[PDB]
Parts: C-alpha cells; sequence; structure tokens
C-alpha cells in the first residue's frame, strides 16, 4: 500500500521503482488585467519522475501549448501526467519497467491506476513521506531547460551526479532530499551555500558542485543549521 | 390469484412474502399462503426464530408451476418444491381453504408498493442470475457471495450480476482515460446498455433484484451491485431523459419502503451523498431526493 518510514529501505532495493511527482506540471503567474480583474498566465511545467535507487530522472517537459482551449487545467495536469508516465512505461524495454510506481501526492492515484489499467502487475502507491521535490525548479539546469522548450519534450538527467561511485543510494537520496528541502525552505541561502565558494564548480555534465566528501558533510551540515534557521525565523523560537 | 402451501411448519419461523412478514409458532396449523397477485414474480423468505442466522427464501412466479414449501428436516429449512400432479395440488390447496389453514396475501385498494418495486423484475432474468436450472423458482440467502466478490468461492452457489468495475478496461476505451472515467455515458450506453443488457428494462431489473435481495436477506454483494448501478447512471452525463425519469421513480420507491431502522447498513453514505449532490444527474432525481432528505437527513 502507502508507503512511509516504517517501509523506507524498501526505496533502495532491487525492485525498480519510480517516483512521480506532478506539482510541477501545471505552472502559472497570477497577474491583473487592464479591466482590473484577474487572470493567470502559463509557463513551461515538467513532471518529476525519479528512479531513487539509480538517480535517473525522467523530466517530461509540459510546453504551454497543451493547455489550450482546454477547461479545468489543475485536473487535466494530473491526467496529463498520467498519460506521460505511462507513454514513458510502454516506451521502455520489458526489463527496465517499474514494478512499483509511487506518487506523491494522493490525487495522482486514480489518473495513474486508470492509465496503467494494461499494466496489471504495476503496484500504484501512495507515500506518507513529504518528500521535496516541488524544489527541483530550483535546480538550475532543470529550470533553464524547461523554461527554453518551445515544444514537448523529455530530457534525461542522473540528479546523483557521481555520487554513486562513492556513497550508497540511502545516503544519495538523503542527501537529495535534505538539499532540495533547503531549497525550497530558503532558496537564496540554499543556492549561496551551494556557491559561495567560486573554486568549487558544477562540471557541464552535472547538476551540482564537485564537492569533495569532507566539502560534502560541511555543506550538508550548512543546510540542516539553514533549514533549523528558517524553522526558528517562522515559528519564533 | 394463486396459492404456495405448505406441508406444515414444524419450527417456529418469521415467514417473508414480498413486503410482508409474520410470524409462526413451533407446529402451529399453517399451511400456507392464499390469494397472491398473479402477474408479478414474487418472494417467499424464512428467518427461523432459533437462530436468525441465514434469512433464506425463494423467488417464483405463480404462472410457471405449481409450487410448495416442505420443511427438510435433514437440511433443517424450509424448501420450495414443484408438484406436477396438478389435480393433487388443486385438491390439496381447497382442503386447506375449506379449513382455513391459510393466511390472505393482502388486497390493498391504494397501494402499488410491489409493481413499483419488480416492474422491471423478471423470472427468465432472475434465474440467470440464480443458477439452478432444474427448478423454476430461485433459492437465495444472506451468505451467498456474487461473481465480482468471488474475483477478490463455489460458483454454484453464486448470485451472478452484470459485473461493473470503474477502473477496468472494459470501462475505459484506450486514450479516453480521463474522460471515460469521469464521465461514465460510454460504459453505462454503449457497453451495458446496448452491449450486455440491450435495454433498460433488463438494466433496471437486475438492479431491481439487487435492492431486493439487499433488503429481504442482508445480502451484502447485492447492496454492492445496486449501488455501483445507481452509481453508473448517475456518473454519465448523457442518460436518455425516460431513464432518468423512471430511474427516480424506482429508487422513491426503494426508499419508501426500506425499514428505517436499516438505513445505516442498507446505504452507502458515499454514492448518495455522490448521486444526489455532486454527480451529473444531481438535480434529475426529484423524488428521490424529496424522499432521501426527509427521511434520512443524517445519512446527508
Ligand atoms: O401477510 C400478512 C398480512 N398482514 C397485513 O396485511 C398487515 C400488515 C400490513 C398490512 C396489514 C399481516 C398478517 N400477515
Amino acid at each position: 500500500g502507502a508507503m512511509n518510514s516504517s517501509n523506507y529501505a524498501e526505496l533502495f532495493n532491487n525492485d525498480i521503482k519510480l517516483f512521480v511527482d506532478d506539482t510541477n506540471v501545471y505552472r502559472v503567474t497570477v497577474h491583473k488585467t487592464f479591466e482590473g480583474n484577474v487572470a493567470t498566465k502559463a509557463i513551461n511545467g515538467c513532471i518529476f519522475t525519479l528512479n531513487p535507487k539509480t538517480g535517473h530522472l525522467f523530466l517530461k517537459i509540459i510546453h504551454t501549448s497543451v493547455w489550450a482551449g482546454q477547461k479545468r487545467l489543475s485536473q487535466l495536469a494530473k491526467w496529463k501526467t498520467a498519460e506521460e508516465v505511462s507513454a514513458l512505461v510502454r516506451s521502455l524495454p520489458k526489463e527496465e519497467q517499474p514494478k512499483q510506481i509511487i506518487v506523491t501526492r494522493k490525487a495522482m492515484l486514480d489518473p495513474l491506476e486508470v492509465h496503467m489499467l494494461d499494466f496489471p502487475n504495476i503496484a500504484i502507491r501512495p507515500t506518507e513521506l513529504r518528500l521535496p521535490f516541488s524544489a527541483a525548479m530550483s535546480i538550475d539546469k532543470l529550470s533553464d531547460v524547461v523554461m527554453k522548450a518551445t515544444e514537448p519534450q523529455m530530457v534525461l538527467f542522473n540528479i546523483y551526479d557521481d555520487w554513486l561511485d562513492r556513497i550508497s543510494s540511502y545516503t544519495a537520496f538523503s542527501r537529495l532530499t535534505l538539499l532540495l528541502r533547503a531549497l525550497k525552505t530558503n532558496e537564496e541561502s540554499a543556492k549561496m551555500i551551494l556557491l559561495s565558494d567560486p573554486t568549487i564548480t558544477i562540471k557541464s555534465y552535472h547538476l551540482w558542485p564537485s564537492f569533495t566528501d569532507e566539502q560534502w558533510i560541511t555543506i550538508e551540515s550548512q543546510m540542516r543549521d539553514l533549514i533549523l534557521t528558517e524553522y526558528g525565523r517562522k515559528y519564533n523560537v | 390469484m394463486n396459492t404456495v402451501p405448505f406441508t406444515s411448519a414444524p419450527i417456529e419461523v418469521t415467514i417473508g412474502i414480498d413486503q410482508y412478514s409474520f410470524n409462526v409458532k413451533e407446529n402451529q396449523p399453517f399451511h400456507g399462503i392464499k390469494d397472491i397477485p398473479i402477474g408479478h414474480v414474487h418472494v417467499i423468505h424464512f428467518q427461523h426464530a432459533d437462530n436468525s442466522s441465514m434469512r433464506y427464501g425463494y423467488w417464483f412466479d405463480c404462472r410457471m408451476g405449481n409450487f410448495y414449501i416442505q420443511y427438510d428436516p435433514k437440511d433443517g429449512l424450509y424448501k420450495m418444491m414443484e408438484e406436477r400432479d396438478g389435480a393433487k395440488f388443486e385438491n390439496i390447496v381447497h382442503n386447506f381453504k375449506e379449513r382455513q389453514m391459510m393466511v390472505s396475501y393482502p388486497k390493498i385498494d391504494e397501494d402499488d408498493t410491489w409493481y413499483n418495486l419488480t416492474e422491471f423484475v423478471q423470472m427468465d432474468k432472475i434465474r440467470k442470475i440464480v443458477r439452478k436450472d432444474e427448478n423454476q423458482f430461485s433459492y437465495v440467502d444472506s451468505s451467498m457471495t456474487t461473481v465480482q466478490e468471488n474475483e477478490l468461492s463455489d460458483p454454484a452457489h453464486s448470485l451472478n450480476y452484470t459485473v461493473i468495475n470503474f477502473k477496468s478496461r472494459e470501462a475505459i476505451r484506450p486514450g479516453h482515460e480521463m474522460e471515460d472515467f469521469l464521465d461514465k455515458s460510454y460504459y453505462l450506453n454503449t457497453v451495458m446498455l446496448q452491449g450486455i443488457f440491450k435495454n433498460s428494462s433488463n438494466y433496471f431489473g437486475e438492479l431491481q433484484f439487487a435492492f431486493l435481495n439487499a433488503m429481504f436477506f442482508g445480502n451484502y454483494g447485492s447492496s454492492l451491485q445496486w449501488h455501483a448501478m445507481i452509481e453508473l447512471i448517475c456518473s454519465s452525463a448523457t442518460v436518455p431523459k425516460h431513464m432518468l425519469d423512471k430511474l427516480d421513480e424506482i429508487l422513491y420507491y426503494q426508499i419508501k419502503t426500506l425499514p428505517e431502522q436499516y438505513s445505516d447498513i442498507l446505504l452507502n453514505e458515499r454514492v448518495w451523498n455522490i448521486c444526489l449532490y455532486s454527480s451529473f444527474q444531481k438535480n434529475s432525481l426529484h423524488n428521490t431526493e424529496k424522499i432521501m432528505e426527509n427521511k434520512y437527513p443524517e445519512l446527508l
């Protein structure tokens, strides 16, 4: 059934699974019209589909043309998400198809179940984990490719860079979720932490800086301080 | 009028006939039910005084044969049987009538309740849902499961209602996943009505039969089928006007007949609130919404 803290090591076992996050599929800016009414303007979005074991990110860019002339876009966005995940699954060789797909928001369950009826053996699951994948658009290279897209496009990333050469997938996921949580809580400060030292750079083929092991320990503590700092600023503690 | 004689009543029992109930005491001089209206199906049903476990009963139509009830002390239940010797049967009934050993099916000038609960119910369709071809009548009880319940166990003792499943490939056309899930018209009109039931009369008949098995036997899978068949219509944006009007009448009489005290267990809060207040047909069931709001406003 649902995925939570009791069955967390299951994420890193050898059954292929994907997280699906739809929080950046339908994105808008709200503004005033010349008549002083309010209107939305859609901007490009993305489906965040992640294999937590390998780091493979299937970033399906959602171009604003897909909303043209459509109604009830926040509902359509869930179904378009399920449509695209189902298309991705069908495009993968059998031995690469997931055994489970975990949706980060429970409103994605029925859309995805309905689109995956052809795959009765793939489990569609919710989770009680609150994951910070909404912050994916705070990663500059992902935000850039989304905003520059002129048409529907799928781009493939490893969201863990080369970390798996040195650490386990459990530890890599822990790092990723800590970085994203910090980018979500105070983006300016998080990016300042990540980029305050010009001698540590982001390789062309990577998403995050090329930190040594000791430097990741420092970075990771600064991120926890920031999350604790903002927690204090928020609740006045 | 027709008659269902009883050989005897050796055990104390509450006997139902259609929407009526009456008590027979152990070894009371009871020999059956007379004045049964020709033209409708009927159900004769039983709840033993010493073990309310297993309500059970028989769906029959007197036009199809001469039927009687006889207690079996081995299997421990009142059994329906057919008498083929028509002169034996007529002779028996006449003696019991002459001795006034039969309770009379009530004839009421101002009530059309049973007709309105069985309008579309046919014995021939009951016998395809309840499979036992060597009898012209159909046994149902509290415990019998449905084919759908059996997929999620004895196949001979099952209720073979039409399977309805909203997250199934039958319900959802490739490429219309959102459309078909949010608006079930395709599943209702093409798959079920044109494809499986052939007409809305047969659809309503199964819906009505399911309700009555839910109410009279507490049959849980029957209640599930009745609610699924309501929800499929209410969740369809395109339903012929005559079906919506008739559905409102069907449901009105069903809610009207429901024992007030059983509504907690025979009515699904989610389905009813969805159907009356959120669904495409939320404004198309005026009679049903009015009786529900006045009779069971707690459920809503
Ligand atoms: O089956 C029967 C008939 N009875 C009636 O007609 C009573 C119940 C409602 C109508 C008055 C009770 C005796 N048994």
